[PDB]
This record gives structure tokens, sequence and C-alpha cells, in this order.
């Protein structure tokens, strides 16, 4: 009928690839620049004129 | 693995020229299992739904 030996219910795991590798991605979202002010602002200098 | 003969007494020494083992020998037991896994396609991406 049965064993004199308990089989132990081992631990069971499954593997997931989830995220890809590099292959079919490229960069997938266009190409999205642009940034904001910069730190290093520019300070507008005096505009001067000449004329004759 | 109970060995044989020929192998203890060639891991010991005491042989003459061209026999083989002129020198103490050295031995090494090797197990190699051939099984079974299942592998699963699905979303384009695999997986071991057992691993």
């Amino acid at each position: 009928k049965n064993l004199s030996k308990c089989h132990q219910n081992k631990l069971k795991t499954f593997a997931r690839t989830a995220n890809s590798g590099a292959n079919p991605f490229r960069p997938a979202t266009a190409a999205p620049q642009g940034l904001s002010k910069q730190p290093v602002r520019k300070p507008f200098a005096s505009a001067r004129n000449a004329n004759s | 693995v109970t060995m044989s003969p020929e192998s203890v007494v060639a891991a010991a020494g005491g042989g003459n020229n061209n026999s083989g083992y002129n020198e103490p020998q050295r031995f090494a037991l090797v197990v190699i299992a051939v099984n079974h896994n299942v592998i699963r396609i699905m979303n384009g991406s695999m997986g071991f739904p057992i691993l």
C-alpha cells in the first residue's frame, strides 16, 4: 500500500525571463531628447548699436 | 564501485621501462546523467515552467 520512507515535499521554483536582452529592443522609444534650463545660464550683454 | 587488482597494483609503482605504470597512478571517478526538461515559449520570450 505505502512505503516506510516519507517522500519530503521538495521546494518547486520556476524561472521567468521577464525582460529581454538587447536584440528585440533598439531604443523602442523613438528619439526622446530635449533638456530644461541648463545650470550655467548665459547673461544677456547690453545690445549696442553702431551708426555713421 | 569495487575496483580491480590490476588497478590497485598499477596505483603502486614498481613498473619497468615502457610499462605505463612506471610511476604511481591517480584515478578520478566521473558520473554524468542525461535527463529530460520542458521549455515553454509564450509572448515571444522563453522560460522554464519547472526550472
